[PDB]
RNA sequence: AAUAUAAUAGUGAUAUUAUAUUC
RNA sequence: AAUAUAAUAGUGAUAUUAUAUUC
RNA sequence: AAUAUAAUAGUGAUAUUAUAUUC
RNA sequence: AAUAUAAUAGUGAUAUUAUAUUC
């Protein structure tokens, strides 16, 4: 039993039955999955109870019809006069890709999305090698629980060695990762966790990514 | 440099190679007596050879206070002066440190636990000890552990060449002697203790001395109890009625008392044993009953505080508690104790901010302060008081008293779980003299109970002429303390001026004869079946005696991943990094927010890891089920596993 | 405690590891200066590493202040500090002085006669350096020697890690120098001799500093 | 899931100790490699890291070596390189050296570059392992590199040197007549390794002949 | 080209051959 | 933290969830 | 984790709490 | 014994003195 495997993978064991369990998928994984059933006399079953489903995949196989018959179409073709189509093509797309918002120094306050609690302040927050963001101070230190990370990893140069948690009244919301980066030990912070308040106005907002969220981001700095 | 006569006088035995204990009041500059002793012994030496010094300092800032002094004294004579103290004792080569230094800065625990590892193989090392406060010298203190290696090498057979030792001391103590006889004996045995055959104090210099150093008045303030409770009265109702609650689940002595304490502790000792077939049940309840008995002791330290303070002071010492609880989170019994408190929270606060019941202990106190303040607006106090409670308790009750206001109070307590502007300080205690800070003419003992040495060594705040100590009690019985405390001085004094009329000879004696007895003295099956951890609070599976470690003869941490989803953590609140260790977290029960403490989680090495202690356990045996409580690993026995890094 | 907002100004530059000669007023705390760039230095290694810093007093008051400081500042935080003068310089083994210890304050010539005795190989056992009253460093004065063996090891064929090298004046000097050029020459000179690649002055600060260190006003007499 | 007798044949080698490991053809010394090989890169601390040298005397010994190391320590961060005598010449080996943790040898190329002089010493690895150790003795390859060690180590040199590993079934007692001149040549070959420590099978004997049975041997004449 | 092992001759260093490996 | 795919609302950029992956 | 002091309970080894210190 | 600064005499290397510091 399997959610889904991306591309081919690595080669599993030949399965001469393969069942399709209210699955919809595009056509390049329709071609990959019949990789399981190379041998002669393999069967693929689609069950569902959606008359959707099975016409979603009827028009992949369509889509596949189409498919192989434009390949057909294009080996047909001369292959200068196809190098010169290519090459217009290449620079289209990177007259199209070769074709940033003022950030707000306004300090605000980051507060818990369950418990609305105070976290952080917008001028503690420093972030480090253009994506992860933490926080300074010895203040935010009593504003979370940790317990030992169930699945530790390692990315880029940091590693994972805890969860963090909300603690007041166990509120217990995550609030991100405590890492370990170069010789800093560090919580990490995700804005997705948290509510920004800016309580010049009051205005509560939220946030889903770090990269919407345009406020002044100051460096991470070792010599601070 | 010009040394004052009877510095001299005490140092004179030293220089001349005596073992020798100095005895001279606090504050008459010990210091210089030191760095006499120090230069005159490494002066002595011939060409071909060399002395080392160590000197032993009990507290981090006398540490480094001898050291810089020494340091700048010794720098332009030739000498190298080091120290080794807890932060830096890691990782060093011990060995050569001692070897290429000339004079020695030590905590004693270093040298103690350098011994016992071997790296310094023997005392012959060192050509002269100085015991900073040598009266500490006796039972399992770190500088009589030092002694016992010493006199280990003296009695035995081994013939190496000893070090010169020197004491400092204000007051060696007569123990708990009833008469000048017995004085003589403590003295004696503290005297081998210390291999000294001499006790220098100041005789002939006497009238110099006395105009340096002068003995404060003491005065003694018997004052009344409060003549009534309304907070006490209310208040032993929700002691009675949260016994009340405990006496619905339990199956199964005055209020505001010490005695309270211990059986209330006893009792909550007495509910982590208690056992039942359905254990989530028996979780419920003990966590129940564990937090019955908590808020008793609350209660129960809220009475003292109010009889020693202010009520207001012991209402906001409640207030903190509950604010604390519902930080916690909130549980069902915790909720309810609140909302009983929360009843009678109008009718407490309606009591203490009547002015009819401020205690007459306070009143006098400010009586006091407001006449000595009246005749010098310039004095600067210091107020001893036994809690750090009444520390912050008295701390608000002075910006808190309009009569007052000229006081600008200070807090001064321990690291743990006149030119300037501020007139009083504000203290719990001091270990031994310490170093030395701003003269206080003025030193009030509130509620304060010390021994002969204590008292001797307080005097050195008052060197003064005119300074003052207040004894103030509702107890009667502290000033008959005192008191005795005084008569134990004069025996003291007694018995040392009767030893010094002694022959040495006879007296070395003595003192080789006590060592030898107590030398001979001194030289007079674990299970391994498995075992539980269980909280002592929510009765939880923490962990088995298979999975627990031992680091170091010391500490114990958990292997597996199967404790790490028993606990949560955060950042530790006091950083601290002892041994080999650095503290980085706290760690505590994770089942239905329990959150009792378990330990701590720390630094060793390349690894992270947990220690935990018995103290927060209850162990349950598999095969028998009997549960037991235990003291610390020490009273634990079973087969304790080494802490194998390749495992 | 509380540094002032010049002093992390002036730091600044060393902290992130350049060469630095830090150029300010007489008595704008420069002791403190020396501790914080020093504080970092010593922090910033990981665990299984560690670094050694040496500072040079030219006169045996400054020794022993500057020994004493740095002592009560670093001995919380687990660093060892010692020193070596004239007086304790002979029939001591100076390498395991050197070695057992984290922080050093010496007067120059006893670190150039060890240096030409051979027991001290290299100065590649000092992570760091910092020179007290650095505008001394040129002709035949013992920083200046030091240096040569700095730069001797530098230019040289064969060269091992070199420790970061700081730099403290109020003044720089310009020599015997007649014009701007002149100066800017015997400036480069003397950054040229210490390996200094920046000059460290409080601009952004000068308020703060203004309001610390006065210029006291000067008459003549004739 | 390693059997016991691998870890307590790996036990003395993760104490830091040099070691002769001795356990009979089969019993799957390479997990003993990788359980010794793993603990030495993990036990160095933040600021330094470990260099393994592994040294196969066969090329198809040196393949799979090389194969079981650089799936085993992908995962944990270890770079995971090897250099025969095809892939030896015209390259770099002192950089491919410097920039690997776990480098798969035929001793002959750790020969020749050490008397060419572009590895200068021994003390860039901090471990080294000789599979069949039994070699290194005479005019060996493996006798070669050890007696740089020794050199070195008897020297004045002071400079770091790796631990020793070795593994064979068999040490050998040479040409000995009996237990003395036996204990001699084994002494011998310790010294040649420098090795303080023989581990064998003890406690877990009895798990150990579970797997590799000793075949009964007829004389037929 | 180097190395290892075995047999054989020799008191031995070694030598011949066989076998295997490595660069 | 980034990337891909699927379903879903929107005309669409997108958005939510699910799934998977990478650094 | 160890140590010291004080009060309390016990005839005492001890025990509890308070206070302080050290590693 | 070495080093630095200043004045001086000399076109300069230097030299005298003064002053300070270091080993
Ligand atoms: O002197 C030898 C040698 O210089 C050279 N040679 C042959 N093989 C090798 C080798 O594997 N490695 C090295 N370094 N040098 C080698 O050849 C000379 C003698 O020639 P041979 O006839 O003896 O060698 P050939 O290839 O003809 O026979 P064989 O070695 O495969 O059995
Ligand atoms: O903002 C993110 C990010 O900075 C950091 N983070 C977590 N995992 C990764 C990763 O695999 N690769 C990169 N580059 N960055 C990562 O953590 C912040 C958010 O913390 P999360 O709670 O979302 O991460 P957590 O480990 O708790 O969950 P999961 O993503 O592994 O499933
Ligand atoms: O069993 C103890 C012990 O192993 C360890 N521990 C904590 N502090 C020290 C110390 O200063 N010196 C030594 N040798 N060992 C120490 O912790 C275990 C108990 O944990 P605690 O909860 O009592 O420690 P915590 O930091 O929470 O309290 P405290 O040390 O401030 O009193
Ligand atoms: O040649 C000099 C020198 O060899 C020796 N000497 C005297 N003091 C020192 C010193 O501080 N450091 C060194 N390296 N060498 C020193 O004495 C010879 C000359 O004697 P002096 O009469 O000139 O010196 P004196 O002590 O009499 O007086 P002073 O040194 O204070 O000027
Ligand atoms: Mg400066
Ligand atoms: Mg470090
Ligand atoms: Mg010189
Ligand atoms: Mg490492
Ligand atoms: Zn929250
Ligand atoms: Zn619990």
């Amino acid at each position: 039993i399997a959610t889904s495997v991306a591309d081919e993978g690595i080669d599993i064991a030949q399965c001469n039955l393969v069942i399709l369990y209210e699955y919809v998928g595009n056509v390049i994984k329709m071609i990959q999955t019949r990789g399981r059933g190379r041998a002669r006399g393999s069967k693929c079953f689609l069950l569902t109870s959606n008359a959707g489903v099975i016409e979603k995949e009827q028009i992949n196989m369509y889509k596949e019809k189409m498919m192989n018959d434009s390949i057909l179409r294009l080996q047909t073709w001369d292959e200068a006069v196809f190098r010169e189509k290519i090459l217009h093509i290449q620079t289209h797309e990177k007259f199209i890709r070769d074709s940033k918002p003022v950030p707000d120094k306004e300090n605000k306050k980051l507060l818990c999305r369950k418990c609305k609690a105070l976290a952080c302040y917008t001028a503690d927050v420093r972030v480090i090698e253009e994506c992860h963001y933490t926080v300074l101070g010895d203040a935010f230190k009593e504003c979370f629980v940790s317990r030992p990370h169930p699945k530790p990893k390692q990315f880029s140069s940091f590693e994972k060695r805890a969860k963090i948690f909300c603690a007041r009244q166990n509120c217990s919301h995550d609030w991100g990762i405590h890492v370990k980066y170069k010789t800093f030990e560090i919580p990490v912070i995700k804005i997705e966790s948290f509510v920004v308040e800016d309580i010049a106005t009051g205005v509560q907002t939220l946030y889903s990514k770090w990269k919407d969220f345009h406020f002044e981001k100051i460096p991470f700095d070792p010599a601070e | 440099f010009k040394p004052r006569n009877y510095q001299l006088e005490l140092a004179l035995p030293a220089m001349k190679g005596k073992n020798t204990i100095i005895c001279a009041p606090t504050g008459c500059g010990k210091t210089f007596v030191s760095l006499l002793i120090c230069e005159h012994h490494l002066k002595k030496f011939p060409q071909g050879q060399k002395g080392k010094v160590v000197f032993f300092a009990n507290q981090i800032p006398v540490y480094e206070q001898q050291k810089s002094v020494f340091s700048k004294y010794f720098e332009r004579h030739g000498y190298r002066v080091t120290g080794i103290s807890g932060a830096t004792a890691e990782n060093v080569p011990v060995e050569q440190i001692v070897e290429n230094n000339d004079i020695i800065i030590l905590t004693p625990q270093i040298l103690v636990n350098n011994l016992k590892k071997g790296t310094i193989p023997s005392l012959s090392i060192f050509t002269l000890m100085i015991f900073d406060e040598c009266h500490n010298t006796s039972k399992q203190h770190p500088y009589n552990m030092i002694m016992f290696n010493y006199l280990d090498q003296k009695l035995g057979g081994s013939s190496g060449p000893l070090p010169q030792v020197i004491g400092l001391t204000a007051s060696v103590g007569v123990g708990d002697a009833k008469n000048t006889d017995e004085a003589l004996d403590y003295i004696c045995k503290l005297c081998a203790s210390l291999d000294a055959s001499v006790i220098a104090t100041v005789k002939h210099n006497l009238e110099e001395l006395e105009q340096v150093v002068y003995k404060p008045q003491k005065f003694f303030r018997k004052v009344e109890s409060r003549i009534s409770d309304k907070f006490k009265y209310i208040i032993a109702q929700l002691m009675r009625d949260t016994e009340s609650l405990a006496k619905r689940i339990c199956k199964d002595r005055e209020f505001g008392t010490q005695k309270y304490e211990q059986w209330i502790v006893t009792v909550q000792k007495a509910c982590m044993v208690f056992q039942m077939p359905d254990k989530d049940e028996e979780s419920r309840i003990c966590k129940a009953l564990f937090l019955y008995t908590s808020h008793l002791r609350k209660y129960n330290d809220a009475l003292i505080i109010s009889e020693h303070a202010r009520m207001k002071d012991a209402l906001d010492y409640l207030k903190d508690f509950f604010s604390n609880v519902r930080a916690a989170g909130f549980d069902e019994i915790e909720q309810d104790l609140t909302q009983r408190f929360e009843e009678k929270l109008q009718e407490l606060e309606s009591v203490s901010r009547d002015p009819s019941n401020e205690n007459p202990k306070l009143e006098d106190l400010c009586f006091i302060l407001q006449e000595e303040y009246h005749l010098n607006p310039e004095t600067i106090t210091i107020l001893f008081v036994k809690t750090r409670a009444l520390v912050d308790a008295l701390k608000n009750w002075i910006e808190g008293n309009p009569k007052l206001s000229f006081l600008k109070p200070g807090i001064l307590t321990g690291r743990g779980k006149a030119s300037g502007d501020h007139n009083i300080l504000i203290a719990t205690s001091v270990a031994d003299e310490g170093i030395d800070i701003a003269q206080c003419n003025l030193v009030i003992l509130y509620e304060y109970v010390g021994n002969v040495i204590k008292m001797i060594q307080t005097r050195g705040r008052g060197r003064a002429r005119g300074s003052k100590c207040f004894l103030l009690t509702s107890n009667a019985g502290v000033i008959e303390k005192e008191q005795i405390n005084m008569y134990k001085e004069k025996m003291m004094n007694d018995s040392i001026l009767r030893l010094q009329t002694w022959d040495e000879a006879v007296f070395r004696e003595k003192i080789l004869h006590i060592q030898t007895h107590e030398k001979f003295i001194r030289d007079s099956v674990p299970d391994k079946e498995n075992k539980k951890l269980l909280c002592r609070k929510c009765k939880a599976l923490a962990c088995y005696t298979a999975d627990v470690r031992v680091i170091e003869e010391c500490h114990y941490t958990v292997l597996g991943d199967a404790f790490k989803e028993c606990f949560v953590s955060r950042p530790h609140p006091k950083p601290k990094q002892f041994s080999s260790f650095e503290k980085r977290a706290k760690i505590f029960c994770a089942r239905q927010n329990c959150s009792h403490d378990w330990g701590i989680h720390v630094k060793y090495k390349t690894f992270e890891i947990p220690v935990i202690k018995i103290e927060s356990f209850v162990v349950e045996d598999i095969a028998t089920g009997v549960q037991t409580l235990y003291s610390k690993w020490k009273d634990f026995h079973f087969e304790k596993i080494p802490f194998d890094p390749a495992e």
